[PDB]
RNA sequence: AGAACCUUACCUGGUCUUGACAUCCACGGAAGUUUUCAGAGAUGAGAAUGUGCCUUCGGGAACCGUGAGACAGGUGCUGCAUGGCUGUCGUCAGCUCGUGUUGUGAAAUGUUGGGUUAAGUCCCGCAACGAGCGCAACCCUUAUCCUUUGUUGCCAGCGGUCCGGCCGGGAACUCAAAGGAGACUGCCAGUGAUAAACUGGAGGAAGGUGGGGAUGACGUCAAGUCAUCAUGGCCCUUACGACCAGGGCUACACACGUGCUACAAUGGCGCAUACAAAGAGAAGCGACCUCGCGAGAGCAAGCGGACCUCAUAAAGUGCGUCGUAGUCCGGAUUGGAGUCUGCAACUCGACUCCAUGAAGUCGGAAUCGCUAGUAAUCGUGGAUCAGAAUGCCACGGUGAAUACGU
């Protein structure tokens, strides 16, 4: 969990565990790290208290992991239920990062699923 | 002025820690005043081989050691910069005694 | 004179200063509330230093590297009892005899290789 | 005797002793993947009898892949019937 | 040839066909391979393997001794 | 049988060792392949020598192998000449000129392998066990070894049933390490099975 | 004590049948190594680079390929033959003997009683006296100090501080060890037959083995072990011998034994914060540097380890949080993206992120473990490791009551 977030890792360093809000992913990890401006070098004893005062900042300035997601996937969709397949195709599981939809690549169907 | 206690382990490592113990803790300013002669020796820990009826045998390992006789008395910063740092010389004990 | 002394338990290795004055205590970088009170270190890591002096009396500029919490109350204990040599002279046997400088058995016994408490059977009692 | 027989483990990890010790500092670059050796690496593939992966701690008494330690290469196991004999440095049965 | 010497076979059809290639015939195995290779002991049969869509037909003859499965099997169907 | 073996116990004792050194840590299978070899090849063609005891020490790479026999008579042999064959084998098995010893031993009353072999030979020779056990302990304790204990196996006759005796007399402390006791179990294949005769002998004090 | 093939002793399928294990015999010669053809490997058909040395030049020392024999061997049957070992009463206080004594005698005493009591330890009384085995101490660690001693470790004091004590330097001294003492009913007083023993007190860090271990007797069960090894007897060696290639010991229709995970708010979240030791490691950790939410990878000093890495500690406190939400708890569970170990890992590798938010909200019948650092916990690592802990080993962080009683 985070101020807003849930994933909690047990037993793992500042950069492991602050930065498994859900916003960071594959491609759009850089810009929130960007904005986040930690990183791996300091160590338990030169951890400081910058990341405190900046989440707050990020979380409200950036785009939430919750919101961010739902206007991504969701919002599209949501209020557009018409025959347009840019909805649907989120949804289908086809290609969406370069996974075909069943042939070793059933990613986008959510839940472990043969 | 100086004794050292030295522990013998083996062959291999006392061949090089009879001098490098300490040939790295003098480069220029250093007061230690070089290798002694120093006669066959026999120290080890109090350990026999294999103590037996003859106490007068009493057979010991032999092991070739050189103690240490830095003796130094204003070392500069860089001549002991690694002092111990290093890459030979296995066995390492320098155990003065007053 | 400045009465400096580094003391441990458990293999510490603290760095203890007590000299008249300097009221600020530096506890390994730490503050007066974190580890001396109004906290659950208040009086716990202190309980032998009741009976001799007082810590807020002598100053401590202490980088404290080791032992446990209580580890840390007797490796400061220790410290400050071998520290004040300088201070009381005599005190090498009045501290002796006080039960002051013995390192406490308020503490995991030292053992050879042996069982998970060395004293009981562990939390594996099925046989 | 069957210590012969049973020496499977010992003639599997013996080779390679010194083989690797003093050549690792200077040959570092062909020590450690530069990335794929996906050709030289695989050599060892050649060798089906004695490989540094094939170490199955060795014991001419039994043969049993049980039963040693690189720091020494003493019993962990068989000290129940040897706990006199004084080689148990370290490692004891766990009673006390 | 992806071990470039010594070529070797996975256990997903030698987990039958070792077998099958002298007793007769098995019941179908759920192999999900992709890198296997066929032999000329086996000229006119196929091995099934769940590549994750179906079964998949593997053509095979003399003169073909490491060509892989995954070649002779196309499988992966984007859109 | 809870027992433990004296000799075991006595590593850290001035008796003689079997197999104890330090040395370099990538040299153990080595040493260990050559201790093995050079004991087990020493003693198997020995048979006739009754040797008292062939002790191999390797302390730092460096041999020096005790023997002491028991007879000269049953030594000597051909002028000696199998004593130097069989040094100039060992010899080359290890590869270096092996510093051979060779010190006389008499008195055949307080050795253990000597009695337990002489005890193995009566009950093969079909002859009373019981009357030779009580010889052997009133020997011993004539010749001085204030302290004596035997014990033998079952399988007499064609009787599958066997029994234990001991029969002991005088001190045997095997609990307490300053006893500097001697034991040499030995076996031998009768008639019906292989009946053990072990020794425990008592030879003094420190 | 660590199961992808091998492992593994089983079954299936291919193959070899003096071998794949070891000695001897006949043939000639070194072999090893590189490439092939078929093969899943086994092997079959091979070809060469070859061809070190002795060679009173056989042809051996060695190995190469084939063949007959003495063969070897089998985790194949017998612990209900054994050696050795282990569990069992049982760290239980025990088992016997010599002489003496009592009894016609078998036998008894010793060893039946009092206290210590953990107690055939100890002492007292006692027709018993002593002795041989067991227990205690004699063994290791720890409770204080001392002889000796400072390298890397501590940095009392001295120079600045390359403010971490980095360099010399002091080895006062934390820490360390080559050797000791200090606890030994030693003492004051009382209870107690004055005795023993106990109690109240004091001395000292340590009061009635100061706290833990190594030490398991006569026996003991046809106990188990021939599957750890050896081992009498029972088969056969073109073999119920074996090499190779898949699986299986983890598969299910359920039950049982163990531990872990939790069922949370004595907890969860991120922020600041000081929190260990014993160990392990030139085929190794991998310092540092860059990314991966991470796995770990590209680069990399160091060390033969009081010097380089695992290694930062955790439960905790102050900071906002939900006030018990099948919950940010819990993590199984069914995919993907992927990193590494390994030629190759669905059955049978690990690890990371997203999805997974199930049963379970303290568990009935009941039952078991617990005597001071006790329970209770929090993790840390080491051996096992090609690799795969909730197992096992080892270390610390903290830390109560119950023992009145037979």
């Amino acid at each position: 969990a985070r101020i807003a977030g849930i994933n909690i890792p047990d037993h793992k360093h500042a950069v492991i565990a602050l930065t498994s809000i859900y916003g960071v992913g594959k491609t759009r990890s850089k810009a929130i790290l960007a904005a986040a401006g930690i990183a791996e070098d300091v160590k338990i004893s030169e951890l400081s208290e910058g990341q405190i005062d900046t989440l707050r900042d990020e979380v409200a300035k950036f785009v939430v992991e919750g919101d961010l997601r739902r206007e991504i996937s969701m919002s599209i969709k949501r209020l557009m239920d018409l025959g347009c397949y840019r909805g649907l195709r989120h949804r289908r599981g086809l290609p969406v990062r370069g996974q075909r939809t069943k042939t070793n690549a059933r990613t986008r169907k959510g839940p472990r699923k043969p | 002025r100086i004794r050292i206690r030295l522990k013998a382990f083996d062959h291999r490592l006392i061949d090089q820690a009879t001098a490098e113990i300490v040939e790295t803790a003098k480069r220029t300013g250093a007061q230690v005043r070089g290798p002694i002669p120093l006669p066959t020796r026999k120290e080890r820990f109090t350990v026999l081989i294999s103590p037996h009826v003859n106490k007068d045998a009493r057979d010991q390992y032999e092991i070739r050691t050189h103690l240490r006789l830095v003796d130094i008395v204003e070392p500069t910063e860089k001549t002991v910069d690694a002092l111990m740092r290093l890459d030979l010389a296995a066995g390492v004990d320098v155990q003065i005694s007053l | 004179n400045q009465y400096y002394g580094t003391g441990r338990r458990k293999s510490s290795a603290a760095r203890v200063f007590i000299k008249p004055g300097n009221g600020k205590i530096v506890i390994n970088q730490r503050s007066l509330e974190q580890y001396f009170g109004r906290e659950t270190a208040r009086m716990v890591v202190r309980q032998p230093l009741e009976l001799v002096d007082m810590v807020e009396k002598l100053d401590l500029y202490i980088t404290v590297k080791g032992g446990g919490i209580s580890g840390q109350a007797g490796a400061i204990r220790h410290g400050i009892t071998r520290a004040l040599m300088e201070y009381d002279e005599s005190l090498r046997s009045e501290l002796r005899k006080a039960g002051f400088v013995t390192r406490d058995a308020r503490q995991v016994e030292r053992k050879k290789v042996g069982l998970r408490k060395a004293r009981r059977r562990p939390q594996f009692s099925k046989r | 005797a069957k210590q012969s027989m049973k020496a499977r483990e010992v003639k599997r990890v013996a080779l390679a002793d010194k083989y690797f010790a003093k050549r690792a500092e200077l040959k570092a670059i062909i020590s450690d993947v530069n990335a794929r050796w996906n050709a030289v690496l695989k050599l060892q593939t050649l060798p089906r009898d004695s490989s540094p992966s094939r170490q199955r701690n060795r014991c001419r008494q039994t043969g049993r892949p049980h039963g040693f330690l690189r720091k020494f290469g003493l019993s962990r196991i068989k000290v129940r019937e040897a706990a006199m004999r004084g080689e148990i440095p370290g490692l004891k049965k766990a009673s006390w | 040839r992806s071990l470039k010497k010594g070529p070797f076979i996975d256990l997903h059809l030698l987990k039958k066909v070792e077998k099958a290639v002298e007793s007769g015939d098995k019941k179908p195995l759920r192999t999900w391979s992709r890198r296997s290779t066929i032999f000329p002991n086996m000229i006119g049969l196929t091995i099934a393997v769940h590549n994750g869509r179906q079964h998949v037909p593997v053509f095979v003859t003399d003169e073909m001794v490491g060509h892989k499965l995954g070649e002779f099997a196309p499988t992966r169907t984007y859109r | 049988g809870q027992k433990v073996h004296p000799n075991g116990i006595r590593l850290g004792i001035v008796k003689p060792w079997n197999s104890t050194w330090f040395a370099n840590t990538k040299e153990f299978a080595d040493n260990l392949d050559s201790d093995f070899k050079v004991r087990q090849y020493l003693t198997k063609e020995l048979a006739k020598a009754s040797v008292s005891r062939i002790v191999i020490e390797r302390p730092a790479k460096s041999i020096r192998v005790t023997i002491h026999t028991a007879r000269p008579g049953i030594v000597i042999g051909k002028k000696g000449e199998d004593v130097e064959k069989l040094r100039k084998v060992v010899a080359d098995i290890a590869g270096v000129p092996a510093q051979i010893n060779i010190a006389e031993v008499r008195k055949p009353e307080l050795d253990a392998k000597l009695v337990a072999d002489s005890i193995t030979s009566q009950l093969e020779r079909r002859v009373m066990f019981r009357r030779a056990m009580k010889r052997a302990v009133q020997n011993a304790m004539r010749l001085g070894a204030k302290g004596i204990k035997v014990e033998v196996s079952g399988r007499l006759g064609g009787a599958e049933i066997a029994r234990t005796e001991w029969y002991r007399e005088g001190r045997v402390p095997l609990h307490t390490l300053r006893a500097d006791i001697d034991y040499n179990t030995s076996e031998a294949h009768t008639t019906y099975g292989v009946i053990g005769v072990k020794v425990w002998i008592f030879k003094g004090e420190i």
